[PDB]
């Protein structure tokens, strides 16, 4: 597992979301904190994939690998 | 001001077309991509170049598109607005 | 927005995850609760897509639309 | 006991192959799909039919696969183990 300490995170969530979380906990036989940790970890993982994608786009832009908008339109049949 | 797309953002559109052609066929996949391209176009106007919300990456804003689960990260650089990617995202 | 009441959800999270969350909050200029609500909502949405997918598989199974494992292997060049 | 796959699970493998062929080419995409198929095979043995973890859906267990970001929901029905899907998942 992890060899890190942890902190208590708290936030307000609408009752429907909490009810859906509780129902998922019942069906999967794992408690609320397990699923909340999965939700946060997976969210942050997705956000790092967005950073990775943006970075690849910045690399193109800084190398001058840029196309004119009108040319995008022409390839897609718009102008 | 000039609106430009990175090589990667242009390839993204081609990949998005292929993703939707197998789900909804070529006519509707084409319309999906054309919709995305037309949603990006107003970033050419300075009045819109503060749209979207700060991305995780410094100096890059992200435009969350309508209808299709994609976001367009962009930045202003000199006399250019640069469309950096068309990224798939999850939206609630 | 929502017309629902909300409840406070709390859970323990390792310090690296909380630090990554805090850094994301700084970069995006939105606070911790906003991102935690996004993380939970998106997690539950993904879990409902899994239910939807399983359901389509159950519909096949209950209609008898079933293939033998060996035939899967043969199509994939394994036996 | 008989191990069977739904029509949808079989189609899933074909869709997974097409997803990986465009990323890593046909030789490696084929190996990815063969790996998934061989990971499902031991569910034929009764000793393994309690593997995985309860899914969200009643009476269905889900096997989280190694190496590839997929899960195999399955159930025991009479004399059959039924592989219901090969679903893409997010794993931390």
């Amino acid at each position: 597992g992890s060899h890190m300490m942890s902190t208590v995170v708290s936030f307000r969530a609408d009752d429907a979301l909490v009810a859906a979380l509780d129902e998922l906990a019942r069906a999967t036989h794992r408690d609320r904190p397990y699923h909340l940790r999965q939700a946060l970890a997976q969210y942050l993982e997705r956000q790092q994939w967005q950073v990775a994608a943006i970075d690849e786009g910045l690399a193109d832009a800084n190398a001058g690998r840029l196309l004119e908008h009108i040319e995008i339109e022409k390839r897609w049949g718009l102008q | 001001m000039s609106l430009k797309w990175t090589r990667k953002a242009a390839a993204d559109l081609d990949a998005i077309y292929d993703h939707y052609v197998v789900l909804i066929g070529p006519e509707k996949a084409l319309k999906a991509v054309q919709d995305i391209v037309e949603q990006v176009k107003p970033l050419q106007q300075v009045a819109n170049q503060g749209a979207g919300r700060p991305s995780e990456v410094p100096g890059v804003r992200t435009l969350t598109l309508e209808r299709w689960p994609f976001s367009a990260p962009f930045r202003v650089k000199g006399k250019e607005i640069q469309i950096l990617r068309i990224d798939r995202v999850e939206i609630t």
